[PDB]
DNA sequence: TTTCGGGGGGGCC
DNA sequence: GGCCCCCCCGGC
DNA sequence: AGGGGGGGGGG
DNA sequence: CCCCCCCCCCTTT
């Protein structure tokens, strides 16, 4: 009872570059400079759950065989990487001797480099120039405008795509097929629909069904996973008439236990992306939503404002 | 055979899926796309046309041989088109020219000046392949001869394979590469000189230079390349060091007027090598002192005035404010950003070390992917070529779509980009959208309201709504402004509302220049706001200054003070001096003394009024010897204080 | 420019 | 080693 | 947007 | 030496 099974997220974490699925023209290319060698200094930026910290350690764990232990410097957020460290730990590390085969050099991994300050990024300027003969540097990012033009400028970008819903069912399939799991076929369409291209929700939601009903469909994947509610809040925004939307915002937001902070800021995301509606009704859309988002700060949190700005984009949208 | 002007005389004119052609048939013929056209897009267009080696000119000029015109040509364009008389044609007629040279050539002069720059630059490119496969095979021959009796070549990043070796192998930037060499080519002159004989050139006065410009240019490369060529011992200094005056006072300065052991130990041997025993300095990354260097920017500055060796400051953006103790006292050297006609050889050479097709006509294009930045452009063949062995017009666009550096605009682009009209249309907001403008705002998020509140008032709009009027959109743009400075007081406050910073985007930003979007009927001012403030705070310090001073013996608060007293005030302060000349003088102290004011006071109370009643040029039509006799009779006196120790 | 709160990086001790 | 101080962001 | 500056072409 | 395209870069606490 006091022994924990490894997720499947981690069990399953590939190992080897061709068990990274998506994006095949860059991992193709990883794979390649792999066989070859010569790894340039690189950024990889996408979004969250598509296999950069994976595709990073595999490339260097394949690159340094056995030399991993001694040629890679893995620094992230939960590590100070401040000034100081930059200036002192990354800069003996990169002056170090080492020897490894002929087309290898050592690897410093900054992961979350986003996260990394202004100061840190200049002083790594001149380091990652002065001993590109035996060091490289492989930055992960979420949003790579965090990242100096300086530091981009030296660096190959590798900007990843979401997952499509083919690539995130062949790797679900590997994974039933691995542990044996009973599964229909819409189980599998809803994961795929709440994964929104992103793996790790998509293995997490397939473990907590299985692990909490058995067999994988749609039924038991709803009744533990909830439909996304921007999908929901678009809906209500798009209704035809100001009943319809009222009943979604009570049925399926107030009744359910979201609060009305969060309806209120899907709202304004939802709206902002609108691209089947004009700029100008979503603006003046926007105007309203922030309106009510005031008024929700100040304390004033109903579901009579909430239906208030459905009155008012109703009156805008006629 | 066949002649370019008689092809474009069959061809329709214009009055006031595409077939595939021949290589480089509209090669010699330059081509300006204006309007939209139905069928291609801008992007796509500029692409068809460089596709064939026709040269692109965004404006129009009298050597443009042709310029495709579609719907919603500006004004400008149309009257440049009239002025000049430049043949146009419609989208059926582009389609007819990129198929009607079969003989790609034999035509007038153009064409052929193109073919001969074409072949000397496949010429030179061919040169610097051929000197670089010697070098290589020199130093391998080197390499067996040591081994007789260590970094591989192919380990290396293409960026320093292929780094300069000499200043002709620098791309770009001619003359500011020319005025580095000259400037410490005559350091020598200068210092026997002291720095006084400003020449020609005026670089005989600075001691000390400061290269800037935008990243991947070639500014270190070049600073190290002029300090070699001159014989120079190099000393650098990186923000990888801690640049503080703590310690810069304890390690570079001692340097700045002492020999170089190495030199000495290196050029003994050597004849002729003076500057083997000098040192140059080199400060690089002076923008990258963060607070990690306290006080090192205004060390470097007394550094630069007070140096005996070559000192070169680099740094990316001079413009910054902290930057600014640099102002007067180095050379500043800006390198511009290359053009894609001087890097193109190198790119022929590179493709050819490499084995790697890379055809002209889309190295243009990479150009603009990186911002004309070299590093990177190196670094995108380098990764490109990894899987890729052709890089042409069939892949080109992928490859330019997922490289785009994404630079973050300033105030003026910003201001200049979001009050324009054509991405407030149905067809600009469908490919610049809602969401890339609120970007855009983010980009600078301090400064973008208050450039839009100045600059909604000077622009012709293109986005009126039918039946309404210029000043019924400024108004409706200013209530929206007002509403965004209510959200902007809520989000900061006591409370820190910053979830709040995307709603204030569309208000005092997007809104109002939706609704009076178009084109800029001036040059894009700054915001004023910023210098009104500060006048209106010193003012109102000022103010208080002359309230403390006069609380004692009048009853009033200081909006009191200044809106009623202050004009008897003047009546009993300024007036006498005018009329009855230095006599007034006793009696004003006098005033003085009863509200315990001073000169100081004085004057400032002057400084307020506005209107008719200023001040100034009455105040300086004052006969000196009145004023200077007021001044003796104030300081030969023992005045009052309202407050002890302010 | 700019009303707290959190983080970094340096300066006394 | 620890206070104490100054400077700089803050949406997605 | 308007004005200054750098470099290739004609002259 | 003088002039004309073609574009870039800077206004900005
Ligand atoms: N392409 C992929 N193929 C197979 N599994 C993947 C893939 N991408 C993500 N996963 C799975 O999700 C888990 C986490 O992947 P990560 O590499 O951590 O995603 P990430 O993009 O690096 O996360 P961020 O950007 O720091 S929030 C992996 O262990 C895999 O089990
Ligand atoms: N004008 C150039 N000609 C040829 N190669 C260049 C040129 N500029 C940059 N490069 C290439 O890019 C590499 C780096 O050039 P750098 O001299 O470091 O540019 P930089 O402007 O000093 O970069 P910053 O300011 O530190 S971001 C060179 O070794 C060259 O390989
Ligand atoms: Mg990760
Ligand atoms: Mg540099």
């Amino acid at each position: 009872t006091l022994s924990l099974q490894l997720p499947w997220v981690e069990k399953y974490r590939p190992q080897v570059l061709s068990d990274i699925v998506g994006n095949k023209e860059t991992i193709d290319r990883l794979q390649q400079i792999a066989k070859d060698g010569n790894m340039p200094h690189m950024i990889i930026s996408g979004m969250p759950g598509i296999g950069k910290t994976t595709s990073v350690h595999c490339l260097a764990h394949e690159l340094l065989g056995r030399s991993y232990a001694d040629g890679v410097l893995e620094l992230n957020a939960s590590d100070d990487r401040g000034i100081d460290v930059v200036r002192n730990q990354i800069k003996h590390f990169a002056q170090k001797k080492l020897h490894l085969p002929p087309g290898k050099h050592k690897i410093v991994i900054l992961d979350e480099a986003d996260s990394m300050t202004a100061g840190a990024q200049q002083a790594l300027r001149r380091t990652m120039e002065l001993y590109s003969n035996s060091t490289r540097f492989a930055f992960a990012c979420n949003q790579s405008n965090k990242i100096i033009e300086p530091l981009q400028s030296r660096c190959a970008i590798l900007r990843y795509s979401k997952l499509s819903d083919e690539d995130v069912l062949k790797r679900l399939l590997q994974i039933i097929k691995l542990e044996d799991v009973k599964y229909t076929n819409d189980g599998l369409e809803a994961i795929i629909f709440t994964a929104e291209g992103d793996m790790r929700q998509a293995i997490n939601n397939l473990q907590s069904t299985v692990a909490g009903h058995g067999l994988v469909n749609a039924d038991n994947v709803f009744k533990i996973v909830d439909s996304p509610h921007p999908l929901i809040v678009k809906k209500m925004l798009l209704a035809s008439n100001l009943e319809d939307s009222i009943q979604i915002l009570r049925t399926d937001l107030w009744k359910k236990g979201y609060s009305s902070i969060d309806i209120v800021t899907t709202s304004f995301r939802v709206t902002k992306n609108l691209a089947q509606v004009k700029e100008s009704v979503r603006l003046e859309m926007i105007k309203e939503i922030g309106l009510t988002h005031m008024r929700i700060l100040e304390g004033v949190g109903t579901y009579l404002q909430l239906a208030s700005m459905l009155a008012k984009i109703h009156k805008l949208n006629n | 055979n066949i002649t370019a002007q008689d092809v474009l005389d069959k061809i329709p004119s214009l009055d006031l899926s595409f077939p595939e052609g021949k290589p480089n048939c509209l090669l010699g013929l330059t081509i300006v796309f204006t309007g939209v056209l139905p069928t291609l897009e801008r992007g796509a267009s500029e692409a068809l046309a460089k596709r064939y080696g026709a040269r692109v000119t965004k404006s129009i000029s009298s050597k443009t041989s042709v310029v495709v015109l579609g719907d919603e040509a500006g004004p400008k364009k149309l009257e440049k088109i009239k002025q000049l008389k430049i043949k146009a044609i419609d989208e059926e007629g582009f389609k007819q020219l990129i198929a009607g040279m079969p003989a790609e050539g034999g035509d007038g002069e153009a064409a052929e000046k193109a073919r001969r720059k074409l072949e000397e630059q496949h010429n030179i490119a061919t040169k610097e392949a051929e000197l670089l496969v010697k070098k290589e095979e020199e130093r391998s021959k080197k390499l067996a001869a040591t081994r007789v009796s260590v970094v591989r070549e192919e380990d290396k990043l293409w960026t320093v394979k292929y780094a300069p070796t000499n200043l002709q192998q620098v791309c770009g930037n001619k003359g500011s590469v020319m005025k580095l060499k000259n400037w410490l080519a005559n350091w020598e002159n200068s210092k026997k000189n002291s720095f006084k004989h400003a020449g020609k050139d005026g670089s005989g006065v600075f001691r000390a230079a400061m290269l800037y410009g935008p990243p991947g240019i070639g500014k270190t490369t070049a600073a190290h390349l002029v300090a070699q060529e001159l014989g120079y011992d190099i000393l650098e200094q990186n923000a990888s060091d801690v640049r503080s005056k703590t310690l810069l006072n304890a390690g570079v300065k001692n340097a700045l007027d002492n020999m170089s052991v190495v030199g000495y130990f290196k050029h003994n041997e050597e004849a002729q090598n003076l500057n083997g025993k000098h040192f140059v300095i080199i400060m690089d990354e002076v923008d990258g002192m963060s607070g990690g260097d306290r006080g090192g920017v205004g060390q470097l500055a007394q550094f630069c005035r007070k140096t005996s060796t070559p000192l070169i400051l680099i740094c990316n953006e001079r413009n910054l404010p902290k930057m600014r103790p640099f102002d007067r006292v180095c050379l500043d050297i800006q390198f511009r950003r290359p053009d894609a006609n001087s890097i193109k050889s190198r790119l022929m050479t590179i493709a050819i070390r490499e084995k790697f097709k890379l055809d002209p006509n889309v190295i243009d294009r990479l150009i603009q992917t990186t911002r004309g930045d070299i590093r990177q452009v190196i670094n995108l063949l380098s990764t490109i070529s990894t899987t890729t062995k052709t890089i042409n017009h069939e892949n080109i666009n992928e490859i330019s779509k997922a490289w785009e550096k994404n630079i973050a605009l300033k105030p003026f682009d910003i201001a200049h980009k979001m009050l324009d009209g054509q991405i407030y249309s149905d067809i600009g907001s469908r490919n610049f959208t809602l969401n890339d403008k609120i970007a855009l705002y983010f980009d600078d998020f301090d400064f973008t309201p208050l450039m839009i509140q100045e600059n909604y008032l000077s622009t012709r709009p293109s986005v009126l709504k039918p039946g309404q009027s210029h000043l019924e959109a400024v108004a409706e743009a200013a209530n929206c402004i007002s509403l965004g400075d209510i959200v902007e007081k809520k989000i900061r406050s006591s409370e820190q509302l910053w979830s709040l910073l995307p709603l204030h985007a569309v208000l005092s930003s997007v809104y109002p220049a939706s609704k009076v979007a178009g084109h800029m009927a001036g040059r894009i001012n700054f915001t004023a706001w910023l210098g009104q403030n500060s006048k209106s705070a010193k003012y109102y310090r000022l103010l208080q200054e002359i309230h403390y001073h006069t609380r004692l013996g009048t009853s009033t608060d200081k909006i009191g003070l200044r809106l009623d007293y202050l004009p008897t005030f003047r009546k009993r302060l300024l007036d006498p001096f005018l009329k009855q000349g230095a006599d007034a003088i006793s009696s004003v102290i006098e005033v003085m003394d009863d509200y315990y004011l001073t000169k100081e006071d004085w004057d400032s109370i002057m400084e307020f009024f506005v209107g008719p009643d200023v001040t100034t040029a009455i105040i300086k039509k004052i006969p000196a010897t009145v004023k200077s006799g007021f001044t003796r009779k104030y300081n030969s006196m023992t005045h009052p204080v309202a407050i002890y120790r302010t």
